[PDB]
């Protein structure tokens, strides 16, 4: 339950595949209107691997229907990404998600 | 046992190294520096009210040494229990004597 | 009854006694051999006697009729000052009936089970008595001597408040007479504020060997004040005041004249009880049962200094009371910043939570993360 | 609303000003796992972005310093700090070149201290491991809840030194608002951090050539601005200068152990090689005198330490030298000893140039011209020039905690010095179900390094039996049995010391010392399996021979008064399960019996002493006893094991320990008669030749009478057959107790032996 | 140091040693000036505070006791580990007394403090008026020069059937002899100036 809309155009034909990197210099943000995370603030691209389940799967299937060099913008069903409990300390239990997700290279 | 006793030329060296150190204790231990004992209460309290001061009224600025008894006395009148180890009061207690 | 100890209650209000001699002039004289004369106990305000069966029964001041008392000092086995002759801690003086004419001595029958339990013997007037009384006397007349004569007249002045109080515990006013008997109102509020001046902590800009004198003689007194009860009775006056709810008016089926003077009542004895709770660690111990209680009201619309600061007070010296916590008065306390406002006392309570006199405790020290910090508001 | 303005409030600031400090309470010593949770509350930009601010309202922002210095660090000082005592040094090449600055050209033999702090100094120290913060991770379900959060450094250390070269250029040009508002929130939080970053030592070479420029005119210059140290300042900040010059000493201190080491490696290498040389002239070769032999006796007797002594006495000595050595290889002492005593603070008969000449002509001044309140500071510089004035007392604390190791085992101690950290860290927290589990693997881990069966002198030095020793302690405070929260720790970590104790001699008595402590709480707590505190005690001496002489009775009169409890009480604990519990309990009292016979003997019937006040104390409380014998009522010398035989086969009976009851009461009474046969007199060396011990020799046999044991031995169970029997009855493999008993009392004479 | 002693009520560490030690130093030969000082702050302060310590911390001086000795006469009959750099303690001395070095200091703290026939020690220390208890010092010490007395008598009967005194019987020997001498010295300085 991923919904995607795109928010500036990008290549549009060279989409991420498996065993391949990806950095995402991205931002994030609650349903509220309150952000609790970033990566801009830290001056750092977040760099992850597809394939090995090491970021939450709603983030992964949301980044896998988008090209180089795209903007967009995601929304995670809370049922996808921390269902019950949630990530102690950070998100409240059962809140939908909000994500500000753009990639810089590597496909 | 005695008798089995190791030569010494078969130690390995990190070994024969640690031995040196603790029994090499015959050169600071029988040494005696004196020193600080007679030039440390003259420099310190006795002169410590130099040209410094300016002016005064009534009463005198404690001397360095007068700040240091007090704050025994001060740390003595503690509500407590027992007294805590403080190494430190032994290290002048014994240089005043 | 009558016991001895050890080195125990040697530092307690409890083995202190008052020698009452028979005369009315001249009574402070010189105490010499061969006198007769009373004892009364000074916290209890009672005299010792003998009456026909019970044994050494420390019986009332009504029933003291100069023979059930009548006791005097012996060896062995005048309008002025008078002789001085028994002397402190070496007069060795011995203890005798005068009507009887039988001396005092230790009965001493202990059993297996007494041996290796209770350290306590029952003390009788037997006929021809032991060979080790050598009953010497010890003076103690100094400011802890003047805060004894004050549990006896507090502690006969609030039980009689609770008591009279209690009557009407579940009885609606039949408009018009009130009640029976009637109850103090002012003798109460001058007395609890006497106390509370009286154990008002040491100040600010006096010196350390001053400070330091006096920090020792508050200790010893707010010790002093919870080994003769009243910690119950002033717990046990808020049990009984705190049935009334709302304001003076569900309290009106007690006497309305007496219903404009609620609020101050019920604040005065909250801030008394910081003062026996406030600086002393053996005291703080004994809230551990009684954790919850206190807990439990936070919420009271005119209670707000008086229990913030009791329970500021007793989490800042035992760290035993913090280990007894488990997930819902974190909440309470959280739920009282969001009725009650930006308090930054509250905030502070918190800290209190947290490390303590230089250990730290994990257990708790999420919940106050994951409840009051998740939710942005 | 903008935070600049929250200046003016001072009502919304003092909200904000402890909300701060929860965040500080919060993150208590050690707690990664909420510590990241506030990284995405508070920030990780703005704080950063806080420090160049300069508008600031005081107990506002100048508290965020005490921010950044928690969810970032000390999570390694709190550490390291606890590293800097010990010096291990490793044998490597660049140890082997270190010297008093032997670029010196003359007079920089007698000068040129060297700037305090340069590099080069092979110590082994754990290095910093951090983590990045990343919320759209996986759900995890390894570290300790987690390693560690990330930031950083190379940015911090280059913003931090220039923004105090602002700070001592301001405060020079003088202003009627200084930063924060007053003079020392522009001091004490901004070096707070300098100082905290110096421990762990980010700073390299360069960086510290520069923070020594900021008293330029004295330490710097080796080959307008004025000092740190010529202006007035506030009662704080001079604390924190007070932090910062402390650190400078042990650096000294830490160079000054590592040149003797040096020393310490080229010495010894010729003394080894000499003394070969030595050898060959008196060797086989020889020649003659017959008593020279008899002078050449180091060289093949005596233990290698006491060899050392004596080749080393005369080297240092004065005057007199016995046994001597070439006068080659006696002239570098000589001359390092000289060197050494030339360095410290020996005369050997303006411009301070030298560390010890500032420090000592500073504190003084500071004491002169003012009168010094908040005793927290005056405590901190008496600390100092007392270590300035006092160099040789100083090092002759610090080499009791110095060793060398030898290479290709450098890892493997980096591992355990490592993992023992976190031992340091538990002893701090309250005792937690998670970290409990944490110490177990750690612990675990030690015991397997390949370290910790070679070095033990290390573990003496490192001392964590001490630091564990508390562990045990606090977990088993309580006011009763029921206060027996976090089982299975005790058992698992009390193991971990019996095989200490099994390792050297020294290692005995190093925790012997501790026994009256050991035994003050140990017979509180019984009940469980594999170990327990009395195990150890028991372990602390079992073959020494000389602690066994070195007991001091009041530590066997204590445990002796133990037992008198377990001849009265009756095990609520075992009454819980719904058990008779009639008169007393054997478990408890075979526990304590089994400690006392490791004190009477130690190598083969020996040490009577303390075996002699045994006996006579033990009579003096008769219900040591158990009752069925002994006493008023009965005795039951063949019926009381016949009447357990009886509720031996009697399951309904017993308890409707973990097997039976009558094993139990077997196991008793066996274990005494066991403690009162090797608590024997004396062999008869002492007893046919005296008549002392023949007093003792009385006294127990007239407790034992010999128609009865002698009809003991009989009666076995059964064999096994068609089935073997349960070790839950009353056996007779602990039946070889009334044999010793026997044996070394009454003895075999007449022809009685055939009966 | 008067300060410092009566915070320490009853156990003899290292606390009171270093600072008994120090007061030998200030109040040596007989300085009346200090003495005086001394005098006026206990009449000041008015509480016991101190003399509870004195009497308890003497009574828990050692003497010659003679179980400890048989202790060491067996342990010094081994030599040297089977190998670890012998015995490493050597004299090991910490036994029959431990304490000549310190509690020989004690009674020469008493001592000193009633020297020039100072006429309100010597009656200060018997009683103290005011307060609220008495300890009477004198009568407090000669009990330890009878227990120290019934102690080297014992000693005695050990070698009553010998015929010569070995070495080791002598060195502990003159331990406690030097110690009596030195109590001795004390109770004249009370009734020296009558």
């Amino acid at each position: 339950g991923v919904e995607i809309e795109t928010i500036s155009p990008g290549d549009g034909r060279t989409f991420p595949k498996k065993g391949q990197t990806c950095v995402v210099h991205y931002t994030g943000m609650l349903q509220n209107g309150k952000k609790f995370d970033s990566s801009r603030d830290r001056n750092k691209p977040f760099k992850f691997r597809i394939g090995k389940q090491e970021v939450i799967k709603g983030f992964e299937e949301g980044a896998a229907q988008m090209s180089l060099g795209q903007r967009a913008k995601l929304t995670c069903t809370p049922d996808v990404a921390y269902g019950a409990t949630g990530h102690p300390g950070v998100i409240p239990p059962n809140a939908t998600l909000i994500f500000d997700v753009e990639l810089l290279n590597l496909e | 046992a005695c008798f089995r006793m190791t030569p010494l030329y078969n130690l390995p060296t990190h070994r024969a190294c640690n031995m040196f150190l603790e029994s090499y204790k015959a050169a600071w231990i029988l040494t005696e520096d004196h020193s600080f004992e007679d030039r440390m209460i003259d420099d310190l309290s006795k002169a410590g009210e130099q040209e410094e001061e300016e002016e005064e009224v009534e009463e005198k600025k404690p001397d360095p040494l007068h700040q240091l008894v007090l704050h025994f006395s001060r740390t003595a009148l503690t509500e407590k229990s027992k007294l805590d180890e403080d190494y430190l009061y032994m290290a002048y207690a014994d240089i005043m004597a | 009854l009558v016991y001895y100890e050890g080195g125990a209650v040697c530092t307690h209000a409890r083995s202190l006694w008052r020698l009452e001699p028979l005369r009315i002039s001249w009574s402070g004289s010189h105490l010499r051999w061969g006198q007769p004369l009373r004892i009364r106990h000074v916290t209890t305000g009672r005299y010792l006697a003998l009456t026909e069966d019970q044994g050494l029964v420390v019986v009332d001041a009504c029933k003291a009729h100069t023979k059930a008392t009548s006791f005097c000092f012996r060896v062995s086995k005048v309008e002025g000052m008078g002789p001085p002759e028994i002397k402190y801690g070496e007069s060795l003086c011995f203890v005798q009936h005068v009507a009887s004419g039988l001396w005092l001595t230790y009965a001493a029958p202990d059993p297996k089970a007494l041996r290796l339990g209770v350290l306590k013997k029952k003390a009788i007037l037997h006929q021809e008595g032991h060979m080790d009384d050598a009953l010497f006397l010890t003076r103690c007349q100094q400011e802890e001597s003047q805060a004894a004569r004050m549990i006896h007249s507090t502690a006969g002045l609030y039980n009689q408040f609770i008591k009279g109080l209690d009557s009407f515990s579940g009885k609606p006013r039949g408009s018009g007479p009130p009640a029976g008997p009637a109850l103090p109102i002012e003798a109460v509020i001058l007395s609890l504020q006497d106390l509370i001046g009286y154990f008002e902590p040491p100040s600010e800009e006096l010196q350390h060997e001053e400070k330091q004198s006096k920090l020792r003689s508050l200790r010893n007194r707010q010790s002093l004040f919870q080994e003769e009860g009243m910690l119950s009775l002033v717990l046990n006056c808020i049990d009984r005041l705190n049935v009334y709810t709302t304001a003076a008016h569900f309290a009106e089926y007690a006497g309305e004249e007496a219903a404009e003077s609620w609020k101050e009542i019920v604040n005065l004895l909250y801030e008394l009880l910081a003062s026996l709770i406030r600086g002393n660690r053996a005291n703080c111990a004994l809230f551990s049962t009684n954790l919850d209680w206190v807990v439990s009201k936070l919420d009271r619309l005119e209670a707000s200094s008086g229990i913030l600061e009791v329970l500021y007070c007793v989490l800042i010296e035992s760290p035993e009371v913090l280990n007894i916590i488990q997930e819902n008065h974190i909440k309470s306390i959280i739920s009282l910043l969001d009725k009650h406002g930006r308090n930054h006392k509250v905030l502070d309570v918190l800290c209190s939570l947290c490390v303590c006199n230089g250990v730290a405790v994990r257990s708790n020290q999420d919940l106050i993360t994951e409840n009051l910090l998740p939710g942005r508001e | 609303m903008d935070i600049l303005e929250l200046s003016e409030r001072l009502d919304l600031q003092r909200f904000h000003s402890h909300t701060l400090r929860l965040y500080r309470a919060v993150c208590a010593l050690g707690n990664n796992r909420v510590a990241h949770a506030l990284c995405s509350h508070v920030d990780q930009a703005q704080l950063l972005h806080a420090l160049e601010d300069a508008h600031l309202p005081g107990p506002l922002r100048a508290g965020y310093y005490d921010l950044l210095i928690s969810i970032h660090l000390e999570s390694a000082c709190r550490s390291r700090r606890s590293m800097l005592s010990e010096y291990i040094v490793p044998l490597t090449p660049e140890t082997r070149a270190i010297t008093l600055f032997p670029p010196g050209r003359k007079g920089g033999n007698a000068r040129r201290h060297g700037l305090p702090g340069v590099g080069v100094t092979t110590s082994l120290r754990p290095p910093h491991h951090f983590s990045p913060p990343c919320f759209v991770a996986a759900l995890p379900a390894e570290a300790p809840a987690r390693l560690s959060p990330a930031i950083p450094l190379e940015a911090l250390r280059d913003k931090a030194l220039r923004m105090l070269g602002e700070a001592v250029r301001d405060g020079g040009q003088h202003a009627r608002d200084p930063v924060g508002g007053s003079v020392e929130f522009q001091f004490v939080p901004v070096l707070k951090l300098v100082s905290t970053l110096l421990v762990m030592g980010i700073f390299g070479d360069e960086d510290v050539k520069q923070i020594l420029k900021m008293i330029e005119p004295e330490v710097f210059t080796e080959e307008l601005e004025e000092g740190l140290l010529q202006m007035k300042l506030p009662e704080s900040v001079k604390l924190q200068m007070c932090n910062l010059l402390e650190y400078f000493c042990d650096q000294e201190l830490q160079h000054r152990v590592e040149s003797l080491a040096a020393f310490a490696e080229r010495y010894v290498d010729k003394l080894q090689a000499n003394q070969r040389s030595r050898y060959a002239l008196l060797m086989r070769a020889f020649t003659m005198s017959a008593a020279e032999t008899a002078r050449r006796t180091r060289e093949f007797r005596s233990p290698p330490q006491e060899q050392i002594n004596m080749l080393l006495h005369f080297k240092d000595e004065a005057d007199e030298e016995d046994c001597p050595l070439p006068e080659d290889i006696r002239q570098d002492l000589q001359d390092f000893h000289q060197d050494l005593l030339a360095h410290c603070g020996i005369q050997l008969e303006k411009k301070p140039q030298s560390l010890q000449e500032l420090v000592s002509h500073m504190v003084v001044r500071w004491a002169q011209e003012d009168y010094v309140q908040s005793p927290e500071l005056v405590r901190a510089m008496f600390s100092l020039l007392h270590r300035q004035y006092d160099g040789l007392g100083e090092l002759l604390r610090a080499l009791p905690r110095a060793y060398t190791i030898s290479p290709s085992s450098v890892e493997d101690t980096m591992s355990l010095l490592e993992c023992l950290g976190q031992i340091r860290s538990l002893l701090i927290v309250q005792m937690g179900p998670q970290e409990e589990n944490l110490m177990i693997q750690s612990i675990g881990n030690i015991m397997n390094n390949k370290v910790f069966y070679q070095h033990p002198n290390l573990m003496r030095a490192l001392g964590m039996h001490e630091t564990v020793m508390e562990v045990m302690v606090n977990v088993l405070g309580g006011g009763e049995t029921k206060e027996i929260r976090f089982p299975k720790m005790v058992t698992s970590c009390c193991r971990f010391l019996c095989y200490f104790c099994r390792i050297s001699r020294q290692n005995q008595r190093s925790m012997f010392d501790h026994l009256s402590y050991l035994l003050e709480n140990s017979g509180i707590g019984l009940g469980m399996q594999g170990s327990t505190p009395l195990d150890v005690a028991a372990a602390s001496v079992i073959d020494n021979n000389e602690l066994a002489l070195a007991l001091q009775e009041q530590d066997l009169e204590k445990v002796v008064s133990y037992l008198a409890g377990c001849g009265l009480q009756s095990c609520p604990m075992l009454l819980a399960k719904g058990y008779p519990d009639i008169g007393w309990n054997p478990c408890g009292g075979e526990r304590y019996l089994d400690f006392l016979r490791f004190a009477v003997f130690v190598n083969g019937e020996s040490v009577e002493e303390n075996a002699n006040v045994v006996v006579r104390l033990l009579i003096r409380k008769p219900e040591c006893f158990g009752p069925a014998l002994r006493g008023e009522g009965g005795s039951g010398l063949l019926a009381a094991i016949e009447e357990a035989i009886r509720i031996s086969e009697d399951p309904a009976r017993d308890g409707p320990n973990r097997v039976h009851l009558g094993h139990a009461i077997m196991s008793f009474y066996a274990a005494l008669i066991d403690l009162l046969g090797r608590c024997a007199p004396e062999m008869h060396l002492i007893q046919a030749g005296k008549g002392e011990a023949l007093r003792i020799r009385a006294i127990l046999r007239s407790l034992v009478p010999l128609d009865d044991l002698v009809g003991i031995i009989s009666l076995p169970l059964q064999i096994p057959t068609l089935q073997p029997k349960m070790s839950a009855s009353f056996v007779p493999d602990h039946k070889a107790s009334m044999v010793l008993f026997l044996d070394r009392v009454y003895g075999i004479e007449n022809q009685d032996f055939l009966l | 140091v008067l300060q410092m002693i009566s915070a320490c009520k009853g156990e003899t560490g290292a606390m009171v040693s270093s600072t008994l030690k120090l007061g030998i130093s200030i109040l040596n030969g007989g300085n009346a000036e200090v003495q005086q000082k001394m005098l006026d702050y206990l009449k000041d302060k008015k509480e016991v505070g101190f003399f509870q310590s004195i009497q308890a911390l003497m009574q828990t001086c050692s003497v010659l006791d003679l179980n400890a000795f048989e202790r060491q006469n067996k342990a010094e009959g081994l030599g040297m580990v089977n190998e670890d750099g012998t015995v490493i303690n050597r004299q090991n001395g910490e036994k029959v007394m431990a304490d000549d070095e310190f509690t020989q200091d004690l009674f020469r703290f008493l001592q000193l403090l009633c020297e020039g026939h100072n006429n309100d020690f010597q009656n200060y220390l018997r009683t103290q008026t005011g307060n609220t208890t008495t300890i009477n010092i004198i009568i407090c010490t000669v009990d330890y020069l009878l227990r120290l007395q019934e102690s080297i008598s014992d000693f005695y009967w050990y070698y009553s059937g010998k015929d010569v005194i070995e070495e080791q019987g002598k060195r502990n020997f003159s331990k406690a002899m030097s110690v009596a001498k030195q109590v001795f010295n004390s109770l004249t300085e009370y009734i020296q100036g009558p």
